[PDB]
This record gives C-alpha cells, structure tokens and sequence, in this order.
RNA sequence: UCCGUGAUAACAAAGCGGUUAUGUACCGGAUUUUUAUUCCGGCUAUCGGGGUUCAAUUCCCCGUCGCGGAGCCA
RNA sequence: GCUCUUGGUCGCGCCUGCGUAGGAUAGGUGGGAGCCUGGCGCCGGUGAAAUCCACCCUGGCGCGGCUGGGGGC
RNA sequence: GCCAGGAGGUUGGCUUAGAAGCAGCCAUCCUUUAAAGAGUGCGUAAUAGCUCACUGGU
RNA sequence: GCUGAUCUCCCCCGAGCGUCCACAGCGGCGGGGAGGUUUGGC
RNA sequence: GUGCCGGAAGGUCAAGGGGAGGGGUGCAAGCCCCGAACCGAAGCCCCGGUGAAC
RNA sequence: CUCUUCCUAGUACGAGAGGACCGGAAGGG
RNA sequence: GACAUGCGCAGUU
RNA sequence: GCCCGUCACGCCAUGGGAGCGGGCUCUACCCGAAGUCGCCGGGAGCCUACGGGCAGGCGCCGAGGGUAGGGCCCGUGACUGGGGCGAAGUCGUAAC
RNA sequence: UUCCGCGGAG
RNA sequence: CUCCUACGGGAG
C-alpha cells in the first residue's frame, strides 16, 4: 500500500473478542445450576466429565466444568463461574469455583488445594 | 621475442560464443572470429610468470590440468619435464577437495606396483592376476601425474578453465590460487593468474605451456632447449 | 375307358409291376385304414410264396408241404437273435406274445391263419394268394397286380383292390384312380 | 348353444412327424472382504384322456378352462 | 378401349427334402430284379435302402383355365 | 316401683403398646358357697362405678 | 295419543367401607316402583 | 380397460360370384328347387401410438 | 323480595389463630 | 437507585 | 490408504416468521404551570411628594400533558431455514 | 468508622 | 418517588 494510499485508507486496528463473556470484564459471575448432567470427551478421550448448566446473574445461562473428584450440586445449587475453557468438551468455557457458596470444596484433596477450595488440615 | 610469436598463430579463438565478461580481453571480430588483444595478453602474461617465478623460487609445487584433447599430450610432458603433478585423463571429482580419500587410491597404486613384482605371483588365481591387472591398468590410467606429491598444491594451471572449471572451483573453495590459460569462451573473475589466448589450437597451448615450465625451472638451474612439442604438429 | 383297359398294359421283362394307385381320402373323425388279411382276390398269381409258419419242433414236415417254401421252430427263436442280418411270416395265435424275438429286431408281422391239427392239409386254401397294404400317412392306397399274362382276368383289381372299399368313416371321396407300375400308369372310371 | 383358437414343470416360454431348448423363482457348489453380478449344476412338463405313426409338444378325436365371433330361448 | 403389375384357385409341367451310424443334401409308404446303354440291388449296417416305374405328402418355380386386387394412358 | 349384695378362679388369646364384658379376632369353663349372669349395657389407657339377665318385705 | 324398554327420580335388601359402629356420611351384587322431560316402539 | 389416430399381414365377416353334391317332378328331353370347397367390404379381433384424450 | 355494614362482643366456644346464637340499629339493589 | 439518625462526613438498604 | 454428501440421534448459537412487549427519536395540532418580556391599568381597586408605582387584565415564549401519523434499535414467537460440534448408527462412491 | 480535634486516629 | 398527620393539610 502505498503512502499516499495510507493517507486515505490507513491500517485497521485489530479489537478482539473476549474469549469469555462474564460480563462486565468481572473476574467472576455468580449464578443457579439450572442443570446438573454428565457428558462425554471429545476427540481422542473417554469419559464421563461432570458439567453443569448455570443461569447467571445477568440472565445468562451456561455450561459451567466441575473439577476434582465427586461433589454435590443439585439442579438448584447456588454457584461461582470462574471462566475456564476445558479444551476437549465443546461449549465448556468456564470451571465452577469450588469450595464457594453451595460448592462444596474437596474432600481429603492433600496435594494442590488453593484450587478446589480445600481446607489446609492438620497433622497432630 | 615474445610478441612474433604469439602474433604468429597463437592468437583469437571461440567466435560469438563468448562471455561478455572477457570483454576487456578481444581486440575485435573479424570475419567471425573475436580477435583477442595480444597487446593487454601480453601485460597478464608478465604479472602471470611474476607470480609462477615468485613460487617457482620458493620450493612451491604446481598442479596442471588439461583434459581435453586438443591439448592433452603435450600437458602430459611439460609437467614430467618439471616434476609438476597434473591430470591428462578424468580429472576425478573432489581431488583437490577430497584429497585425503583420493590419495588412498594412490596408496593402492603402490599397493599393487609392489605386489607386482614378488613371488606370491606363483600362486593366486587367473581370476584375480586379471582383476588386479587390470584394476592396475585403470589405476595407474588416472594417477600417473596426481601422485608425486602427498600435499595440496599452491597453486594450479590449466589450459580451457571452463572446459575444467569443476577443478577450478575445487581449487577456489579451498584457497588456492588459479592460474589458466583461456581463451573468449570463460569467465576471467574466478580466474585469479588470467593468461588469456586460444585454447584449443595446440600451437598456443604448446608455446604458453612451455615458456611456463621453463621459467618454472630457470629458477631451479639447468636452461636447456625446448622439449618435443612437434611430431605431428600439422 | 369304360370299366378298365387290362391290355392296355401293352417293354421290359416279366411285366408283374402293375398296380393300384388310387387315391384316397384322410381319416373321417376318429379312424384310419387297414387291409384286409390276405384279400381273397380271384387270383394265384403262380407264386411259391416263401410264407413263414410261426411252429416250433413238431410241425416240419408238413408246415413245408402245404404252400410254403420253408418253415421253421423254436430253435431259432433266439439263435437268429445273435446278428442284425440273421433275422411271410405268422403268429402265434390266441394272446401269446410271440413279441419276444419279433417285438425288436420292425418288419411286417401280424394276424395269420389257424389250425391246431397241422400246418398243412388240402383246404389249406388262402395263405399264398393274396396279401395287404393299408395307410401310408402321405395317402395309402399303392396294391399290388398280376403280370402281362391275362384278358379280362386282370380285371381283378376291380371287384377286389377296388371292393377293398369297406373299412373308412365319412369324411370326403375315396378316389382318383390310376393302374399299373415300373413303365407307366394309365388310369379309368373305378 | 354353435365355429374357430390357445394350453407344458412352482411361474415364463419354445422347438410348420424324427427321444428332457431355455429362462425366472427355488435348492445347491466355485469365484467376488461382504452384498449384487458372474460361473457351474439341479430342478415333481409337454393341460387330462383316447387314437394315427417305425417315431408325436407337433396330426387326429373328447373334456376343462381362457379368447374372439355368430346365434339361443322369445 | 389399351398397357403395367401383383394374389387365390383347380389343372398340368420339372424341381423340392442338407437326424446320429453310414459309399452321402435317404421325404412317404408300394412294384422290383435290371433297366441306362454302365448304374446292378441286396451290401456291412440303418427304425427305414438305393437301377428304374408309381401314386403321393412339404415347399418353390414355369406356361395355361376361371375368378380377384392395385398403377398408369 | 323400692331395699340390696350390685360373688370368686373369671383380670383367659391376637393385638397389648390396651381386652382384663364396656378396643376388635378367638372362649365360654370351674366355682366355695344367697347365683351363677358365655358379666347384651355409659365409658376410658387398659383396670377403676351404675344396669338386669337374681329375689325379701311391702 | 297408547306403551314405558331407554330415560330422570326413590325405594327394599345389604355385601362391604367408616378406629369401634346394617345407616354421620357411603352401598356391592340383586329386587320393587313413580313420573311422562330424552331416545325409541305402535 | 375406454376413446381417437396409425397399421395394403393374418382372424372373423353380408349381399353377391361360385358351383362339388342332393331333391321334386315328367316317358322324356327338360322345367324347378335346396346347396359344400373356394373368391367376397366397412365393422370387430389382432398389432402399435396417444393424457391441456375418458 | 333480598344484601350489606355497625353495636351488644372480636364477648360464648376455642390445639386456637378464627368466630356466632338471642336482640337492636343504619345504608343498598 | 432509594435513605433512618447526628453533624457533603459517617452510617443503612 | 484416503475421502464426499444425504439420512438418523444429541448439544449450541443463528436467519425468516401471523405477530406480541419495551427503549430512543421526529413531525403536527389541542390544553398549557411557574416566570421573563410586551401591551393595557378602562366606567372598578392601593399608594402619591400629581410624575408615577403596585394589584389586577390581555398577549408572545413555554416544561409537560393529549391525540395522530413516521423513523431507528432491542427482546420475544407457533413453525420454518439452513450452519457448527459430538469414540465405533444408515445409504451409496463423487474426489486423490 | 455512625472516630478525635483540614489535621490526626480506626 | 418516600414520608407525616389530629385525615383538615403539609414535609423531604
């Protein structure tokens, strides 16, 4: 292109898309687990993954992930969406903060537990 | 003494197949043919024999090659008559630049030269007293002037650069300066000592070749006459 | 001409080629045709018949001398049964099969005479005379005839191959006259 | 009722007097990864009787059924 | 009036008939033992045998009777 | 009408948590002696009072 | 209009349900009537 | 399947042509009668096309 | 012909959670 | 968005 | 070997859609507060130091309100259209 | 933080 | 829009 050309047209900023819509730029959205199922992997793996369907303060309703081993949410349970892809199931762009509101943390985690919201417990 | 010679019929070669580089090396066209300017040959000549005779006094050995036809023989004696190494045949690939694994067929030549006289003659098959034979014949067909020496040369002449520009490069990739006699069909540029003139008229080759190895020897001591060039000589 | 021109028949040798080729008419309904047995006819012919008598071992020797030529038994029932070229001719009356060694190797053999007291005597009249020639699908008729030796006493085929009109169902006409053989054949009114 | 005309095997369809055409559908068995194809082979016949003929799907007769045409009794 | 051309009919006139064995393009039953002026004729086999005479089945050809169609002038 | 004792082993089985007539399902005997009440009957937690199915005097 | 199967109505009996208790309130299977508003018959 | 169009073959087909053969009469020639083959249109059968033909 | 609201009274009764008989007013359709 | 009380400050929802 | 598109099943967004709900705006005319300004202050009132002032009367402007007819955007809608993605379902073989 | 007197404290 | 009231008006 040339100067004169650039004096015209002129290059185009980009602007991207957030890759999570919680709203108003919010590090987190609380919400109601509208339903609670169990689908499947995608391409190589198998699995039952535990998601859950979450209807949002801001009348959305989405697919949330549920991490670690067992838990307890119900088709009304009260919950915080973190936002975090699960590359591998399609839809799944946000992880359910555990340990927060009605989701119970981990029990008997002993290893990473900052995430999965489990108490630091004690050795006697 | 020089300029009659040349101007005899050592002069003007390959027509309207040239290389326009070697355009400051041609007086002109006639009839055809591109008249090289022996006035400018001449000068090259002197800063050429400069080089050779300030190498030639330096105990430095050179390496020439000629393996074309029109130029072969005599290329086979002005280096026998000055103890230069040089190619008459197939100048093999990646001499110069494989040297070390070359050699180790000079190796073999001896290997045989040896086995040719001795007493383990009386035994070993016709199978074999004709393989090596003639694995001999061949061998001792290509290296019968790249052997003399176990050492790169300082140096190499050669008559059509272009005809043999594969050795030529060999040389260059591995620093060692190139010395020639070519004519309007080849790039001087990658000619570092250009003795420009008719490359394939034996008359020329003969004549440059010779006064070559002569000053290749007067300094060395022993200034004799010229050596067979005639025979044949049309 | 007129009723039949015997001498009519006026070369070659013996002329006993002669004949009656009539016409005739296809099967009227369900029927066909057949010759009566041996057909009385007022006629010898001076012929010494080669009539075979189906007898056995025990009728040789006047089964020969009662107007055959010769005569065989059962001794050859399945003896001439061993070639293609070793086999008139009887039957053996009543419902005996004589279709054993004359069921297979196709000429002509059928009904014949009867006597149970010898197979020859001196009213062993009719077995010598006359013969047959029924259907021949392209159309029958082709009898038989004397020779050159006769008057009006040729005139046999009249009231005898003519009268064989007895035997046929209703259907069409019996005709188209035409007598004689190995020469020519004129032909009259029947 | 009367004249003529067709007829075979489960079905389809042949051989204008000289001894099991043939195709389908059906049952095998070979080959094609499977299937379809292809190949090879096998099929409860000559509409039913009775005639003519050395010999008949073939010509003759009688019946049943389909076909088509003309009359029936009034 | 005159031509051209095709049918159906009775005549008559000569052909017509290539199962498997087999002298080989055997039609059918009859007469038959020699006529041609050189084949006999059985052959040995074949369901059936050859020369020649017949009357005839199938189909075709060629003149005639008697009836018919279509084209032209 | 009225006086009166309104007898005792009877408070037996399922369910009892309560049949022990007076939750309901099964009994229906014995009795010392004025008879008898397999005590039909108001209840209550079963029991715990009255009522005649028993009679002196008038 | 006659008839009253059908129909609307109520009645006898009383299984059985109602903690106990044919009947507070229900009523099995079955039976008897009334009325002439339905549908029909003549 | 029906209709219509197309098919110089076949099948069937009325008069008419044709006369095998038979009958009534007469003394007769004759006069009269029935009558098979076969030749015989359109129609129909049969073969085929056809839907902005039913 | 009938309804409503008010005073006796939120009193008799009442695990209650509400709510009268009898009797007397005043508006409506 | 709406504001008790005290003097926009603090505080409530 | 690879590989195409329809079809079936599941999840998601999305177009069209008789329409239905709400937000922003534009135009027009009808009523029109407070208030400024402009007339008047007459046959009525108040004050005067007679000039004049106030009260009150009328008009223009006018927030908003009403009625009407437009424009722009969002939501939602029986059904309908395709599209994306989802270990081993159907049909055939287009492409290398 | 219903703080102490903008300056301080919580 | 919220409040107060002696329901007659007022208040923020």
């Amino acid at each position: 292109p040339t100067i004169n050309q650039l004096v015209r047209k002129g290059r185009e900023k980009v602007r991207k898309k957030s890759k999570v819509p919680a709203l108003k730029g919010a590090p987190f959205r609380r919400g109601v687990c509208t339903v609670v199922r169990t689908v499947t992997p995608k391409k190589p793996n198998s699995a039952l993954r535990k998601v859950a369907k979450v209807r949002l303060t801001s009348g959305y309703e989405v697919t949330a992930y549920i991490p670690g081993e067992g838990h307890n949410l119900q088709e009304h349970s009260v919950v915080l969406i973190r936002g975090g892809r699960v590359k591998d199931l399609p839809g799944v762009r946000y992880h359910i903060v555990r340990g927060v509101y009605d989701a119970a943390g981990v029990k008997d985690r002993k290893k990473s537990r900052s995430k999965y919201g489990t108490k630091k417990p004690k050795e006697a | 003494v020089k300029e009659l010679l040349e101007a005899g019929v050592h002069f003007g070669h390959e027509r309207k197949r040239w290389n326009p580089k070697f355009a400051r090396y041609i007086y002109a066209e006639r009839n055809g043919i591109h008249i090289i300017d022996l006035q400018k040959t001449m000068e090259e000549l002197e800063r050429t024999f400069r080089f050779i005779e300030d190498l030639a006094m330096r105990g430095g050995t050179i390496l020439f090659v000629g393996t074309k036809k029109q130029a072969q023989d005599i290329v086979r004696m002005e280096a026998e008559r000055a103890g230069m190494p040089y190619v008459n045949q197939r100048w093999l690939g990646g001499m110069l630049t494989n040297f070390k694994t070359i050699s180790q067929r000079v190796h073999r030549l001896e290997e045989l030269e040896a086995l040719f006289a001795s007493p383990e003659i009386e035994e070993r098959p016709k199978k074999e007293q004709v393989r090596l034979k003639h694995e001999l014949e061949r061998l001792q067909k290509y290296l019968s002037g790249f052997r003399l020496l176990k050492r790169l040369p300082d140096a190499i002449f050669v008559v059509d650069p272009t005809k043999e520009a594969i050795a030529v490069r060999e040389a260059r990739k591995l620093f060692i300066p190139v010395i020639a006699l070519a004519d309007t069909d080849s790039d001087p540029d990658l000619v570092d000592y250009i003795i420009p003139g008719n490359d394939d008229a034996i008359r020329s080759i003969q004549l440059i070749l010779s006064r070559a190895v002569d000053l290749i020897i007067q300094a060395r001591g022993g200034v004799v006459e010229p050596s067979p060039s005639y025979a044949l000589v049309q | 001409k007129v009723y039949t021109i015997d001498e009519a028949a006026r070369t070659a040798k013996f002329d006993e080629t002669v004949e009656v080729h009539a016409k005739l008419g296809i099967d009227p309904r369900r029927s066909d045709q057949n010759v009566r047995g041996t057909v009385s006819l007022p006629h010898g012919l001076g012929k010494q018949v080669r009539v075979l008598a189906i007898a056995k071992g025990e009728k040789i020797k006047e089964a020969e001398e009662a107007g055959a030529d010769y005569v065989g038994g059962e001794e050859i029932i399945q003896k001439i049964l061993d070639g293609w070229m070793d086999f008139v001719m009887g039957a053996v009356g009543s419902k005996l099969g004589r279709i054993l060694g004359p069921r297979g190797l196709n000429p002509k053999a059928g009904t014949v005479g009867f006597n149970i007291g010898e197979i020859i005597r001196e009213i062993k009249a009719g077995r010598i005379e006359f013969r047959n020639d029924k259907t021949g699908a392209i159309h029958a008729p082709v009898g038989k005839a004397s020779f050159p030796p006769e008057k009006l006493a040729d005139n046999i085929r009249a009231f005898i191959r003519a009268l064989e009109a007895h035997k046929p169902e209703g259907a069409k006409g019996t005709f188209l006259r035409s007598v004689y053989v190995t020469t020519t054949m004129g032909p009259s009114v029947r």
